């Protein structure tokens, strides 16, 4: 047996979940990064 | 596969028969359009009929 | 925040390591078991979607790098913004690679028999499919991101000067190799795994 | 240059785009030929000025009116580009206005000592240096009451952190004082942004920029300190900007300058200013040094740095424009090929 | 067999990914950032670009050098027959120690070919020099082409 | 280039969007700007509405062609057409709830098979003939279009250009493409 | 063969199907929406043709939504591990890709829209490149409803 | 534009009730499939006369 | 085996993850589209009450939160199995990680929009299309949810 | 096994976490929009008593996490469920990490209302209204937490 | 039940009410002292009215403390893991909300004091916030208490 | 027990770090003072060839790095030791990170010194001395892994 | 058990940190110091042979983690105690990580000295008294690990 608490079966679930979770992590960092051009909207 | 021959036959003729009598006043657009969409027709005709002419797959449903 | 985070994985990694090992207990931090032992449909499948996904996000990475310099050099010359879109092309077609490898990998996924699971051919063709989608997405993304750059930059020296398109569509051309030889390697890696049986 | 046409993608196409504008020497050439100020105006149509003076009709036509719609039309681009900048790219837009900023504070605080109408002594001012409580320094006198009222609500407001108001008010002398100091803190300040924040490539090629702008005012500081002026050196080293390629050894002879072999000496141990002070015109020196650093700034791809080597490099091609322009008006033509081009 | 476990050839195919990937990630960043300098100098001289397309050349073979070694790797891979752990460690060492020499063999040519074709159109004296600063860049992905070449031979 | 557009651009549109009821739509409300075509030609159009009818006539075609390629597949808004005699013949005795394959009696006569439709490995038949499909008239199509510029070199009379593109071209083409497109034919007449 | 855990790798590639597809898409609509609010505040007539970039990112959205649909109806307490990473490869697909796409129609359509008011002749440049971003979630559309069709065989 | 709907819904949904009525066996052939044929054609028709009366309304507008 | 005792947390982490995203994107729709109706309703107060739509469009986001939330709440039980807490977690994700998006692009939509909507009020129909599409993405992870939870249990053991 | 003993773990960290995150972002709310009043109550001081309200309502999400961290800790116990633990744990992180959000959502909205209500006073009302669009989000997140709460002890053995 | 390492949970709890509310009242005390060392440079007489926002971040110091004596006081070898469990979340309870209340009164206290030397006003205002900002520290407080109050309830 | 499966892993990756890491410092010190000299020859071309010593100074670093990578390729073995393998990891860190530290040093020197050298023609010499230093760290690192790597398979048994 | 298998692993990592880390200190001490003199001896060429005193400062605490890594290679063996791993290492890591201090030191106090030395002249026998104690946190560090590695083999048995 690999182990008792970490299984065969945990142990890839934890590394498909943190895969996701680092796309998510990526993704979430990209859509932050996001402003807008407050120029192009005010009068002056 | 001589029933798609067949059908070739007649559409090849029929081709033919409408580039000699494609009327004169646009002609490079009657025998331009009708005699390659008698061909497009028929290529997806045969590709359709020689599909299911030899099978490998047998059709599997539980459903019924 | 993510420097404290990463010293403290990696000091947690050497604790836990070194408390292993010092008490005769080492070989239990086993890689090789778990290699044997988690399902051989994880690193197929993983291999196909990280293909098809990280083809792809070198091929978009690359569409807007030479999209957004085309869109902008091409307000002053606007004689650029059809001929240029060979540009997008040449970073457009490493998704398509990704595509019909990701097909041809996954043809080889079938229904293995549970008394022959983990089995030599079968755990060999979790391995090849797993390497070959990483081995020919991260190409595709890295091929993608450089057509793109080299795409930007000949969409600005198109509009500069209408002769110099030619000679900096060699470099697109040079950055292009890079794809078409991923698509190689990855087609050789898994050139000799079978289905699952 | 991965992660540049994120948000920068279409800012840079169009100042590339831009830069395409700038006049060639032919081009010059074609505009030393003139005869009248009409014919330079058609000579200029055909460029990408094309009908900028439509609206003037060869009666009112004078070499300042040139000067004045082709800058005009600078600032309209420079406001285009602005309008769709945002996050780091808007602050750097905002950073190179605040150096005229401060030339309008300096112009806008003159016009008052002398009592001349506040109407008149802002249509001289610069319009890429405007905020909005530019016409309200014509309150007060002293430099505390112009400050405290005024100037904490502008971004010029860091700046004052050495200006030493000892309640003398404001002659001529202290204005031009403040504004040296004004534009050191500045020059400090912009530097440490583009160091900070601005990314890799658009970081060495902007400081080399910024640091010639040190260089070239610690110069024209250590210069005009010798006819109107008579100040001590450890007064003098509040003015000069330390962030360049002659601070931390020249700067200090620099300081210490009391004569113009001073200067001299001084500017004979560094090695790419060295010759500027022997021959020639100096400002044709640093306006043809500032032209050869603008020119390969360009040539690096996915940087910031060439919205300030288009602004700077279109500055030049009005003031080249305007110094033809007004060789061709007063009919003098012996120094007209005296344009500085590298495009 | 204790000496060829079945785990063996993820060590191979890793070899395979690390001798690719790598190389053409140093083979992209040698090309991109080299056409960002060639394209820079597009307008001022244009003339000097057909003759600067050497570092995009030099850039392109630092991908044949990871092409070659992901072939011979991958021709080492069957699973009919036995793959000792000793020879998939030895791929997965021969593909990190082409990768990496590639991806630093791309990083110098592409930090020295666009500052040296930035530059030469100033100076048309430098072309010598900065082909001279190329091949001793670009043998670095050549020393370990060589230490993947006899790793290979040695593992198998 | 715009005189085989007038028939092979609405048919590649029509093998890409195949049903008789959706075409049906896209020819009506293309019949429907054909037959009110002068009331809208002295008409301000925007650019939306301009562009739908400066082309009112490739619609009519890609719904005409639509309706004959989903007269092909049976897929009339995703359903099938029981038009014909099917190729296949279920069994009349099985427990419920099991799977069952079909017989082959004959081959359908126009289009693809009904007996396909509620059907596990239906989708697997229907990936290789599209996939074939497609294949057979991308061949078609770059062979029709590679003899034009055999044509264009032959009406500017030079033989150099032809010994030097075209039939390197095309017995490159067609001994690797020509090839497998044939494959695909014999593989499909054998039994 | 049909782990107790196998069902986790199926359910969470239907989420991450539609959560990475919405990301996309979400920074597509909102970054080239920015655009269309920065054009339109000076030239006004543009207002319903710019409107093409947050409809493709709608599409990606789309795109994602059918594959969570397919694979969460062949989701069973009692399927084995071939169902379960199949679905979490044709979740992964589809999540990539949308993401990716939505990514590209953001970063490409706020510059097209604001090229487009300066230069009439971007819009159909504009359109062209949005066209080449668009089909990359179809390119991950493919590999989910290819591995959706082997989910139970 | 609820008359064009309408319109289908009587042409869509009369000749659904149709295929219902005559047990044919791509709407009836399936175990998923309803049981009754005429059950649900007859519900399926009344739904067609409601959008007849939608088209007719709608046709004096 | 198939009924665990840890298998009512994946089920807690997808009730709580539902409204925990989802009023994380709702608040960032509500905030950065509140500055902008807090900065351009200085001016011209008159059209206060036709900008709250960004905010109210936001605030959709945390009820397509709360219903899946109560949903999966209501469905939670001590021997519930693993498959449960799987799909209620799969359904708690597809609600939070979804709104959240729909959420960030309600907020930057309607805090371009309102800023552009006083200097051309042509741009305020624009800015309700826009916001349409971007409400549609938490919608679409509203049907994802219930789709996986109808599923949740249906014929578990 | 069905009430191990790291089973109130998960309850008193759940008890914890109710009020931690949600004094965090009433804390935000509090110092965000206290900034505001302290900087446009200098020029305008008769509306301090007028513009108190979004650090009011911050306190209201404090309030939210006290009866929440007041419910969870008389429901836990030695020996209690897994079950109850992780049903604690998500009502602990439904108000506490909701609260965050509209803690977040009520400060920087409300420091742009006070800064704008002192110069319009037509914008105080819309200032009160996304502030109540703002506190919303806690109150959902108290919701699902009180509907999570009323299940932990229910028919658990 | 009662396990050995139970007695780590409640020394941590004791460690952190204290910890994470000395935190919270040295942020308050530093921004506000910034304040009022920058606002009675020149408004020397209301000195000792500006020292409230210190106060108000000492009290929350003390919160810590009161938490941490009560805690300090159930501790034992022989204890259960219940009781170590209920002393960190009562510990976490009060450290990190009372380093939340030290941030609002920190941040809270230097802007009301830089303004009210300008606006005497502002006094009455900054209180009142200041009150709202201390009883988010009072609220981990009681939750702190009511939890200890049940760390030895019914224990075997 | 004492010559494991898992040994070569440790022998292998020595093998790799000993080309990693040293073409890494190498690719350095050959990019660093590159720039230098491809910004200094614009107006002193005359000294492109004396300015090539700071790039052929790197890659002596990279032949380094070569001579002993191959060196301890040719003593990996399938039943290998242990210890064989621990001391081939230290001698391939030994020269792979040290070499990047003579390659830090010699890239940071040697653009200055191009920079300089082409204003002042003495500071040549000086140049070439601190190059000297720079490189004799990475000759120390070889100097190490040779006496280290003799070490391997002197006294290796079972 | 006393002299377990992976025994020699300590060691080897010992005789290697013992050159990485003095390397890449002496390599900080040699660039940060030479930056400064190739930028101050383009107007002072007659302080070049004299403004090198940091650079050979810089060079001897790079030989002070040469003799303790030979030191520590000569006593590896296949089977050695634990604990004389152990004391590998800690001697490794003793000289390693506090020449990298005194090259850190060096190297910051090297170009501030050297560019004020040719303003002042009497400032280099300051930087000479500066760059002593900058120098000795390295020898502090050779004096521990010479008295851990004389108690490496001392009374180790098994």
């Amino acid at each position: 047996i690999l182990s008792s608490i970490w299984t065969e079966g945990l142990l890839m679930c934890l590394i498909v979940s943190a895969l996701l979770l680092f796309i998510l992590i990526v993704a979430l960092s990209w859509i932050s990064n996001l402003d807008i051009t407050y120029g192009a909207l005010e009068k002056s | 596969f001589y029933t798609v021959v067949g059908v070739f036959i007649v559409v090849s003729a029929m081709s033919v028969l409408f580039w000699i009598m494609a009327p004169k006043n646009n002609q490079a657009v009657w025998r331009s359009t009708v005699i390659l969409t008698l061909a497009m027709m028929f290529l997806m005709w045969a590709i359709t009929f020689l599909c299911q002419l030899h099978p490998l797959v047998a059709p599997r449903r539980s459903d019924l | 925040f993510s420097h404290f985070l990463y010293y403290l994985v990696l000091i947690v990694v050497i604790v836990y390591g070194l408390y292993k090992l010092f008490t005769g207990h080492g070989s239990d931090i086993n890689f090789g078991k778990f290699l044997l032992r988690t399902s051989p449909y994880m690193w197929a499948n993983l291999g196909i979607a990280l293909c098809v996904g990280l083809s792809v996000v070198g091929a978009a990475w690359g569409i807007f790098i030479t999209g957004s310099s085309m869109i902008g050099a091409g307000v002053r010359a606007p004689r650029i913004t059809t001929k240029n879109l060979i540009s997008i092309i040449f970073c457009e077609v490493v998704a398509i690679y990704g595509l019909i490898i990701a097909i041809v990998f996954s043809s080889k996924l079938t229904v293995a028999t549970a008394e022959n699971m983990y089995s030599k051919s079968n755990l060999y063709t979790g391995y090849s499919l797993f390497w070959a989608g990483i081995t020919v997405g991260a190409s595709n993304l890295i091929c993608g991101i450089a057509v793109g750059i080299t795409g930007a930059t000949a969409a600005i020296s198109d509009a500069a000067d209408s002769a110099l398109f030619v000679k900096i569509l060699v470099i697109e051309i040079f950055g292009s190799i890079l794809g078409l030889l991923g698509l190689i390697v990855g087609l050789l890696m898994a050139g000799k795994a079978s289905e699952f049986q | 240059g991965v992660y540049f046409n994120i948000d920068n993608g279409f800012i840079e196409g169009v100042v590339r785009g831009y830069r395409n504008g700038l006049l060639s020497n032919n081009q010059y050439i074609n505009l030393t030929q003139c005869d009248t100020l009409e014919d330079l105006k058609l000579q200029l149509s055909s460029t990408d000025y094309g009908n900028f003076l439509s609206s003037v009709s060869s009666e009112s036509l004078t070499t300042s009116l040139i000067q004045e719609y082709a800058s005009s039309k600078l600032y309209h681009e420079f406001n285009y580009i602005r309008d769709q900048s945002s996050g780091s790219t808007r602050k750097f837009m905002d950073y190179i206005t605040y150096g005229y900023m401060i030339d309008n504070v300096a112009l806008m605080i003159t016009g008052t000592i002398h009592d001349r109408d506040k109407g008149e002594i802002l249509q001289r001012c610069h319009p890429l240096g405007w905020f909005d409580t530019l016409p309200t320094l014509s309150v007060a006198t002293d430099l505390e009451s112009l400050y405290e009222t005024v100037l904490v609500d502008t971004p010029l407001a860091p700046y004052f952190k050495n200006c030493f108001d000892t309640a003398e008010e404001l002659d001529d002398m202290n204005i031009e004082i403040i504004r040296n100091k004004l534009y050191k803190a500045y020059l400090e300040d912009f530097y440490n942004f583009v160091t900070e924040e601005i990314p890799e490539p658009a970081k060495e090629c902007m400081q080399t920029l910024l640091g010639f702008e040190a260089d070239r005012r610690s110069i024209n500081i250590a210069l005009n300190s010798l006819q109107s002026s008579d100040i001590d050196p450890d007064l003098k080293s509040d003015l000069l900007p330390n962030i360049g390629k002659l601070y931390p050894l020249a700067t200090f002879h620099l300081a210490q300058a009391q004569d113009f072999e001073g200067v001299r000496a001084a500017l004979a141990n560094v090695y790419e200013y060295r010759g500027f002070l022997e021959t020639g015109n100096l400002e044709d020196h640093f306006y043809q040094l500032e032209m050869e650093l603008c020119r390969d700034a360009f040539t690096q791809q996915f940087a910031i740095s060439t919205v300030w080597a288009w602004m700077k490099s279109k500055e030049q091609e009005v003031r080249n424009i305007t110094w033809i322009a007004e060789c061709i008006a007063q009919n003098q033509r012996e120094r007209i090929n005296n344009y500085i081009s590298v495009y | 067999n204790i000496y060829a476990p079945l785990y063996a050839p993820f060590f191979g195919f890793a070899g395979c990914a690390a001798a690719m990937v790598l190389s053409c990630l140093g083979a992209a960043i040698g090309t991109a950032k080299s056409g960002i300098g060639i394209a820079g100098i597009g307008t001022f001289k244009p003339e000097l670009i057909m003759k600067s397309l050497i570092p995009v050349v030099m850039s392109g073979i630092l991908a044949i050098y990871g092409l070659v070694v992901a072939v011979l790797i991958a021709g080492n891979l069957s699973p009919t027959e036995d793959y000792t752990l000793f020879n998939g460690f030895m791929h997965l060492s021969c593909g990190l120690c082409v990768g990496f020499a590639c991806l630093s063999s791309g990083y110098a040519i592409g930090m020295v070919g666009d500052v040296g074709v930035r530059k030469y159109m100033h100076q048309p004296r430098l072309f010598v020099g900065i082909v001279l600063i190329l091949i001793f860049s670009e043998v670095l992905g050549l020393y370990g082409m060589i230490v993947a070449l006899i790793l290979n031979t040695r593992g198998s | 280039a715009g005189l085989a557009t007038v028939v092979t651009f609405p048919f590649m549109f029509a093998i890409m969007f195949g049903d008789m009821g959706h075409g049906f739509i896209l020819f009506l409300m293309a019949l429907f700007l054909v037959l009110n075509e002068r009331k809208f030609g002295a008409m301000h159009r925007d650019e939306i509405f301009d562009m739908a009818f400066t082309g009112r006539y490739v619609l009519l075609l890609m719904g005409a062609f639509s309706v004959y390629t989903g007269l092909l597949y049976n897929d009339i808004f995703s359903k099938s057409m029981t038009i014909f005699k099917s190729g296949w013949q279920w069994p009349s005795t099985f427990r419920k709830g099991e799977s069952i394959e079909a017989k082959k009696t004959g081959v359908y006569p126009f289009g693809l098979d009904f007996a396909w439709h509620g059907t596990d490995n239906g989708l697997l038949f229907s990936n290789s003939y599209k996939m074939k499909l497609s294949i057979l008239m991308g061949y078609a199509h770059m062979t029709y279009s590679f003899m034009f510029s055999y044509i264009n070199y032959r009406a500017k009379n030079s033989k150099v250009d032809i010994i030097g593109n075209f039939i390197p071209g095309l017995v490159f083409m067609q001994s690797i493409f020509g090839y497998l497109s044939w494959a695909i034919v014999y593989k499909w007449s054998k039994d | 063969l049909c782990p107790v855990y196998a069902p986790f790798f199926g359910a969470i590639g239907c989420a991450s199907a539609i959560i990475f597809t919405s990301l996309g898409a979400a920074y597509g609509t909102a970054k080239s929406g920015v655009g269309i609010c920065a054009t339109c505040v000076l030239r006004p007539d543009l207002l319903f043709k710019n409107i093409v970039p947050v409809i493709m990112a709608g599409i990606i959205a789309i795109y994602g939504l059918v594959v969570s649909v397919l694979v969460c109806y062949s989701l069973g307490q009692k399927q084995a591990l071939y169902t379960g990473f199949i679905q979490l490869g044709a979740g992964l697909s589809v999540g990539l890709s949308g993401l990716a796409a939505g990514f590209a129609i953001g970063i490409v359509g706020d510059a097209g829209v604001r090229g487009s008011s300066q230069q009439p002749r971007l819009f159909v440049g504009m359109i062209l490149i949005l066209i080449f971003a668009e089909v990359l979630g179809l390119y991950g559309l493919i590999v989910a409803l290819l591995l959706n069709s082997r989910a139970t065989q | 534009c609820c008359t064009v709907l309408s319109a289908f819904g009587v042409v869509i949904l009369s000749v659904i009730a149709h295929l219902f009525n005559t047990n044919h066996e791509s709407f009836v052939g399936s175990i998923n499939d309803p049981e009754d044929g005429p059950a649900v054609a007859h519900t399926v028709y009344l739904a067609a006369l409601v959008y007849l009366v939608f088209f007719v309304f709608c046709g004096f507008q």
